[PDB]
């Protein structure tokens, strides 16, 4: 029943990992919701929100798997946030 | 030139479609550009038939 | 896993057979105080307090004591493996003395206790990486045009040119200094970077010189401490030395040397002309393939079909060729085993690694 | 592939040289492959005798009758009508 | 050229370890490329295949294969690589094999030992 | 009434043609264990009616537009396949039972659940306003539905991208 | 063995008789070309079509000479 509950969460997470709530001057656009935090990404609750936020101020202008005691996904997020800024910061200089 | 090398690449798909070769559009541009390097095509006939062979052992 | 170790005059590349790229690359240097021995990047980083040695300065091993240290470093520091637990494929320069081949073999089996090993010519591995067994191939840091037929290098037709990346770096320092800047100190590292990033081979030297003399269209900026400098005709004048060594006071260019073909049997020359492969860091200059095509065409018969192959991954094609070879089913029977070494001794390398 | 050997026998060339003719030979042979008339070696025989008699060569008209029987004697030829229909035309 | 063999090995890899298979399939690409290297015009080889087209019918298609190689002249080594690699009665015989290959693929599972075709019972 | 007789009529109720008669297909004897499974199975055929009436009522009037055709002519390629399944199921009736049908027809109980609820959300929409109401069915996440409707959109939005590559006009 | 050498004899005979019928009819063919036209006619091929080809390639080899 640990192979099963890994087959569900592997499929019940593809929609989430293909898109933090948005709104409609820029600190009220996207804001963290505190309840719905996985409590194993709580360490990086600020780099996720900061990673996509930089992608939108440029867009409107013009794989992850869960493992225990292994942080292959915690490292995978830092490898994209370290690029999310290098495209926007360079976009303003 | 990229307009010409697109047409010449588009015609070449059909003669590979009626000859019943399994090469789709992506693997064709890979093999065309690789043959464009200068590799001998008599060998490429063996790697594709073997890559497709070891691929079947998985399924 | 089998290991693949490419011994370079300037940089060594090491990794595991089967991989698409080397796991580590480091300077072929060993340093001792002016921790007793420093190897690789560390030796370079702390060169200020060390006396550096280059045991394979021009592709051929000249000091086996330090070469042994480079190999020790490769296994234990870079790859973090025990050599006695993995077969090892090593690379060697073209025209490597027979005695050196035996020495390398003896060191692997007796000093590192490798379970198996093999040695292949660098140029041959690069040709393999391009999917060929016949053709003419290598410009690195400290030093070849190597005709290969059916997997075998033809020693009688191999030519060595003591002109490579190192000479080009120093030449760039010289002409940038003549421009009004000043690059003279071991600044050499900075210029090496400028060279690798902004240089290119002009299709026509004179026309390019005329363009640079009458406009700023070929100028590029490079930032150092913040100072931004300008590199003009130096961009292409630097690598031009490969085609005209006289710029360096040397008496043939790479196109003319690629003479090697003419030294081969007339029956295979067309195969070489149609399969001239570039390899090595110094062949990375943008525009070099088209320039070679033009120059060779001028030297060869008008009826000859000329083709220059410049793989995007040619900087590491030697290592990649080794990864491919060591992974081949038919190559497994070719390794020299510890058993075979115990049976025949170091000289077995001549028969096993022909 | 066999039609291309023919174009190299009649015209003395290599297959890389003569390719306009071989383009014309595939046009005629192809789309005209199936035999159009009922096959019988009897009728084609009585027309090679009638032809060698018409040339006052009455001696070879009775020699062919002895060479046409040997073809049946050995028995390695499946379609004997075709090869005679062709030898008569040329 | 060292990369064009790496992109080729990706296309033929069927989508889903996808990180080590590419490392092992690049061996099969090299282990097979150097076997031929260790060991005739171009347009003629098409006509010999144009002939075999017209024999079994489908004339106009064969008149098309020659129509393109005539305009591809105004590259030769590329076509040398490609050559290496009742209308109603067939309809009623296709939609009948489907109903033979649809009731079979599911009756072979519906009637068997309990738990053979089921993947969750194999856990 | 034998179980085989029920398997004979059900293969018709899957189409609209009625023991089982015509909103639930009330069946009218037999044991309770049989009537219950027929009821659910018979009701799947009723759905097929709601999707057939639309592609027949709107295939009549000529004032439905150019988009309303590529939609009404894309609800048919997703029905011939439902006519291929009924082909296969009938060849085996000559063995399959009720409990064997449930697994056979468990998937086409969903495709005939989205399509029979995709033609009600867009009832009076003609022109582009219909290609905008079959796109409000893609925000669903369900990997089986979002990959079905995102195909009907690729047919319905072909006429719209035909005017564009060539917005209310006034005569 | 033997039955593989008895067939090579019964073919050199027939290929020698067909060369006699070929000369009394004055076809321009020779022993090499005639062995190609015989093989073709064994597989089954219209001699009204094959002879139009030979009557053409021989009609074009003169425009080049």
């Amino acid at each position: 029943a640990q192979e099963l509950c890994l087959y569900l969460t592997k499929a019940a997470s593809a929609p989430y990992f293909e898109v933090v709530e948005e709104h409609e001057y820029w600190d009220q656009r996207y804001t963290i919701v505190q309840q719905q935090i996985p409590s194993f990404l709580q360490k990086m609750a600020d780099k996720i929100l900061s990673t996509g936020k930089y992608l939108n101020v440029v867009r409107e202008c013009g794989e992850i798997i869960y493992t225990l005691k292994e942080r292959a996904y915690v490292e995978q997020i830092e490898k994209a946030f370290n690029y999310a800024s290098k495209v926007l910061l360079d976009f303003l200089m | 030139n990229l307009n010409a090398v697109r047409e010449t690449m588009d015609v070449l798909l059909e003669i590979s479609r009626i000859l019943n070769t399994g090469l789709d559009m992506e693997t064709l541009s890979i093999c065309v550009r690789l043959c464009e390097q200068g590799i001998n095509p008599e060998a490429l006939s063996s790697v594709i038939k073997e890559l497709r062979k070891a691929t079947e052992a998985l399924k | 896993a089998a290991l693949v170790v490419d011994n370079g005059s300037g940089m060594c590349k090491a990794g595991f057979a089967g991989d698409d790229a080397p796991r580590a690359v480091f300077p072929s240097i060993v340093g001792r105080p002016r921790k007793d021995s420093y190897v690789g990047d560390e030796a370079q980083s702390k060169r200020g307090i060390l006396t550096l040695k280059y045991p394979i300065e021009h592709g051929i091993v000249t000091n086996w004591d330090d070469m042994e240290k480079i190999w020790h470093h490769t296994f234990y520091n870079e790859l973090r493996v025990a050599p006695e637990e993995h077969p090892v494929l090593l690379t060697e320069a073209p025209l490597n003395p027979k005695a050196n081949r035996e020495k390398m073999t003896q060191i692997m089996f007796e000093t590192f206790n490798t379970p198996a090993m093999y040695v292949a010519i660098q140029a041959v591995l690069s040709l393999y990486a391009s999917g060929r067994t016949t053709g003419i191939v290598d410009s690195g840091d400290g030093v070849h045009t190597v005709p290969i037929y059916e997997g075998y290098a033809l020693p009688h037709a191999i030519l060595r040119l003591d002109l490579a990346g190192r000479d080009l770096t120093d030449y760039l320092m010289k002409i940038l200094t003549e421009r009004g800047y000043s690059f003279t100190t071991t600044e050499r590292e900075i210029v090496r970077d400028i060279k690798e990033k902004l240089c290119y081979v002009a299709l026509d030297f004179e026309q390019e010189m005329a363009t640079a003399a009458s406009s700023s269209s070929l100028e590029k900026s490079y930032e150092l401490d913040g100072q931004v400098i300008t590199i003009g005709n130096e961009r292409f004048r630097c690598p031009e030395a490969l085609f005209q060594p006289s710029f360096l006071g040397m008496e043939c260019g790479i196109h003319e040397t690629t003479n090697s073909i003419m030294k081969c049997d007339v029956d295979i020359r067309k195969d070489l002309y149609a399969n001239t492969v570039l390899s090595g860091g110094t062949t990375m200059y943008p525009g070099i393939a088209d320039r070679m095509q033009k120059e060779i065409t001028a030297l060869a018969p008008s009826t000859m079909k000329i083709k220059i192959i410049a793989p995007p991954e040619r900087k590491y094609s030697v290592w990649i060729g080794g990864s491919i070879l060591a992974s081949l089913s038919t190559f497994q029977q070719m390794w020299i085993s510890k058993q075979e070494y115990d049976e025949s001794g170091p000289s077995i390398v001549h028969r096993k690694c022909f | 592939v066999l039609l291309q050997n023919l174009c190299c026998r009649i015209l003395g060339r290599s297959e890389a040289d003569v390719a306009q003719q071989f383009q014309y030979a595939v046009r005629v042979i192809g789309s005209n492959f199936a035999p159009t008339v009922e096959r019988d070696e009897f009728l084609v025989a009585e027309k090679i005798k009638k032809e060698l008699i018409r040339q006052r060569r009455e001696a070879d008209a009775a020699l062919f009758s002895e060479l046409h029987r040997k073809l049946h004697s050995q028995g390695v030829l499946k379609n004997k009508w075709s090869i005679l229909y062709l030898l008569l035309s040329l | 050229i060292t990369q064009l063999f790496d992109d080729l090995c990706e296309a033929l890899l069927p989508a889903a370890n996808r990180k080590r298979a590419k490392r092992s399939l690049k061996k099969v690409a090299y282990n097979a490329l150097f076997t031929n290297l260790f060991q005739l015009p171009a347009r003629n080889k098409i006509l010999m295949l144009s002939f075999d087209l017209r024999v079994g019918g489908l004339g106009p298609k064969a008149d098309r294969l020659e129509e393109l190689v005539e305009e591809l002249e105004a590259v030769g080594s590329v076509l040398d690589l490609l050559v290496q690699l009742m209308d109603v009665q067939s309809l009623i015989s296709r939609e009948e094999c489907l109903c033979h290959s649809m009731i079979q693929e599911t009756l072979q599972v519906m009637e068997a030992a309990p738990g053979t075709g089921l993947p969750t019972v194999g856990l | 009434i034998t179980e085989a007789a029920l398997v004979r009529d059900i293969l018709y109720v899957f189409q609209g043609i009625d023991n089982i008669k015509m909103n639930c297909y009330k069946v009218e004897n037999l044991s309770r264990s049989l009537r219950d499974t027929a009821v659910r199975l018979s009701e799947l055929g009723w759905l097929h009616n709601k999707i057939r009436r639309y592609t027949d009522q709107r295939s009549l009037d000529r004032s439905f537009g150019l988009v309303g055709q590529s939609f009404c002519a894309a609800l048919h390629q997703e029905l011939r396949e439902y006519y291929r399944l009924l082909s296969v199921l009938h060849s085996q009736l000559q063995s399959l039972t009720l409990r064997r049908l449930l697994v056979w027809t468990y998937d086409p109980k969903i495709r005939l659940k989205t399509l029979a609820a995709l033609v009600d959300h867009c009832q009076g929409r003609k022109g582009g306003e219909l290609a905008s109401a079959v796109h409000a069915y893609t925000k669903t996440g369900d990997p089986y539905m979002r990959s079905l409707v995102q195909h009907i959109l690729s047919l319905v939005s072909h006429p719209v991208l035909s005017f564009l590559y060539r917005v209310a006009s006034d005569p």
